[PDB]
Formats: C-alpha cells, sequence, structure tokens
C-alpha cells in the first residue's frame, strides 16, 4: 500500500512572558514516532517509536538543530504576520504547519505538500505541482512574492522527492513489523433497549490500524442513515483506533440490519 | 478563527468493573490549542493524568488525547471537564461505558 510522513508545526505566542510554545511531530501514516516541545526538559528531538531509537547521534543532532531553527523562524514569522494583520502584540496567534510525501507500493515518490496557517486558517501552501504558491489572502500574498524571489518552493520540491522520500522508505523497513502492518478491526454489536419496543444497535470497531475506517448500517441490504449516529474515529491510546455507528431499530426488527466495515486490513470488506 | 472542542469520553479497553483500564478523553476540532481538560473521579480531579502531543486535523483543528489508569465499578462517575475560551463555563461529559 501506499504510505506517508507528515511532520506537525505549531507555534503560539505567549505575550506575558517568553517566547512561544513549539511543539513538533512527525508521522509515518498513522504512527507518531518523533516529537519536540520547547516546554519539555530534553530541549532535543525524542523517540517515539521503537524503530527509531535506532538512529544514531548526528540524526537526532540534525533533527534536533532542524525544529529549533523552525521554533525560531515562527518566532519572527509571528511578529511579522502580527504586523501584517495590523494586530497588537498583547494577543496570543498561532502558526500551524503540515508537510511531508506518500509513496506508493513500491517506494516511488506520489505527492508532496507543505502548507501553514495562521490562526487556524489557510495561510501559504505550496501546489501541487511543488512549483508554485497559493496565498489565500493578501498578507500571505506579501510571503508569497519573497518566497517567489528567493525560489523557497525549488528546495521544498528538492527536500520532499529527495529526502522526504528516503527516509520514510528507511522507516518502513526498519519499522516494518509495525508499520508494514495492518491490525483489522476488531467487530462486534451491542444491543441497548431505548424503551419497551425501541433498542440502540451499536457496532464497534476497535483496535484497528490505519485509522481510515468506514462502517456503515444497511436495513434489508440498503444503506441507511435516519436514525443513525457515527462517532468520530479516536485514539484507543495504545497505537490503535475506535469507532462505533449506532441505529434506533423497533424491537424485535434486528435481523433487518447489518453493519458494514471497510477497512484495508479486510480483504474486500462489507 | 475560534472552534469549540468535540469531547469524547471512552476507555481504552471494554470495561469491567474491577478490572484495571484507561480512562480516556480525546478532545479534537478545537481553535486556539489552549485548553484545561481534566479528568475526574466522583467530581474530584485525577492526580497524574498524561496527554498526547498536540497535533492537528486537516482544517487545521487541534486534538489531544487525556488519558489516565482506572478501574470501572458499579458506584464511581467518572467525567471529563473541559474549559477553553469558545465556552462560556467547563463543559462536563460524564463517562459512558456503553460508548
Amino acid at each position: 500500500g501506499s504510505h506517508s510522513m507528515r511532520y506537525f508545526y505549531t507555534s503560539v505566542s505567549r505575550p506575558g512572558r517568553g517566547e512561544p510554545r513549539f511543539i513538533a511531530v512527525g508521522y509515518v501514516d498513522d504512527t507518531q514516532f518523533v516529537r519536540f516541545d520547547s516546554d519539555a526538559a530534553s530541549q532535543r528531538m525524542e523517540p517515539r517509536a521503537p524503530w527509531i531509537e535506532q538512529e544514531g547521534p548526528e540524526y537526532w543532532d540534525r533533527n534536533t538543530r532542524n525544529v529549533k531553527a523552525q521554533s525560531q523562524t515562527d518566532r519572527v514569522d509571528l511578529g511579522t504576520l502580527r504586523g501584517y494583520y495590523n494586530q497588537s502584540e498583547a494577543g496570543s496567534h498561532t502558526i500551524q504547519m503540515m508537510y511531508g510525501c506518500d509513496v506508493g507500493s513500491d517506494g516511488r515518490f506520489l505527492r508532496g505538500y507543505r502548507q501553514d496557517a495562521y490562526d487556524g486558517k489557510d495561510y501559504i501552501a505550496l501546489k501541487e505541482d511543488l512549483r508554485s504558491w497559493t496565498a489565500a489572502d493578501m498578507a500571505a500574498q506579501t510571503t508569497k512574492h519573497k518566497w517567489e524571489a528567493a525560489h523557497v518552493a525549488e528546495q521544498w520540491r528538492a527536500y520532499l522527492e529527495g529526502t522526504c522520500v528516503e527516509w520514510l522508505r528507511r522507516y518502513l523497513e526498519n519499522g516494518k513489523e509495525t508499520l508494514q502492518r495492518t491490525d483489522a478491526p476488531k467487530t462486534h454489536m451491542t444491543h441497548h433497549a431505548v424503551s419497551d419496543h425501541e433498542a440502540t444497535l451499536r457496532c464497534w470497531a476497535l483496535s484497528f490500524y490505519p485509522a481510515e475506517i468506514t462502517l456503515t448500517w444497511q436495513r434489508d441490504g440498503e444503506d441507511q442513515t435516519q436514525d443513525t449516529e457515527l462517532v468520530e474515529t479516536r485514539p484507543a491510546g495504545d497505537g490503535t483506533f475506535q469507532k462505533w455507528v449506532a441505529v434506533v431499530v423497533p424491537s424485535g426488527q434486528e435481523q433487518r440490519y447489518t453493519c458494514h466495515v471497510q477497512h484495508e486490513g479486510l480483504p474486500k470488506p462489507l | 478563527i475560534q472552534r469549540t472542542p468535540k469531547i469524547q469520553v471512552y476507555s481504552r479497553h471494554p470495561a469491567e468493573n474491577g478490572k484495571s483500564n484507561f480512562l480516556n478523553c480525546y478532545v479534537s476540532g478545537f481553535h486556539p490549542s489552549d485548553i484545561e481538560v481534566d479528568l475526574l473521579k466522583n467530581g474530584e480531579r485525577i492526580e497524574k493524568v498524561e496527554h498526547s502531543d498536540l497535533s492537528f486535523s486537516k482544517d487545521w483543528s487541534f486534538y489531544l488525547l487525556y488519558y489516565t489508569e482506572f478501574t470501572p465499578t458499579e458506584k464511581d462517575e467518572y467525567a471529563c471537564r473541559v474549559n477553553h475560551v469558545t465556552l462560556s463555563q467547563p463543559k462536563i461529559v460524564k463517562w459512558d461505558r456503553d460508548m
């Protein structure tokens, strides 16, 4: 299957005292494997999956240096963007950035991406061509002019099509025993009476990996969405995920309802 | 922009009274990232509650998992108490083991 490596950065200015909070986490597909938190003790990029542990000292030095320089660039940029939007030095603001690459089943680059946000809204994004920028407003347009002049897109493209893809293939071979394994959902249904003639049937998908899943109810072979409730997929806290969908049914009529589960860990789900 | 948290309180494993398990509070869909999440037993605050490293979804809204080891019982009430700029008072969501 295809695989992705993604890094997520968040900087939050702290106007009352100090510098911004900066948190960075890296993922291979849905497995977090590194983190940096400016409020933590190490002041180092830290391992979060057993298979990255083996990386030598320069790996950890270079990754620590990189994500520290990014926190300082974000510190400056919080100042800059505050100026662009003409906002006061009193309020706290946020820059977030997500970047990464996907590879297909043979490990070749499929796509790269790098986009950021200012206070939870799109600010500037690298297009899929990895050559040009999408500026959401006029402050990001100013950034887009500076970056076209400096040919910043070129550097991102070289990283996303090279380094990003090379290390993701390395990680995939190194943590293959979990990263290239699917944990199909363990499923069961529960029945809860809602009165002396209605009941909720809840269909549970538990302990699965990757997180992507589709849970749906059919009544007599046709998809039902009325009287159903679908929760947001949530982490189990052990690297796997959970989801359920429920329907309210007339008691006695439960055999008409089937829950249909679709997940990568399943050969032809239904 | 500001966005209010979604909240799910649930155990990591099937809850069985008397068996040790983990209580989770998943807060997601919120912006800004500053938030206060407490896990509660019979109204009091549990002390060594842990959380994941802040990350966010495609629409840039954040999520965090708060968790602590616990044992479900017949009479203890567990809940998650969340406070955020978008809320005029803290939101308390009681743990229901069926969801």
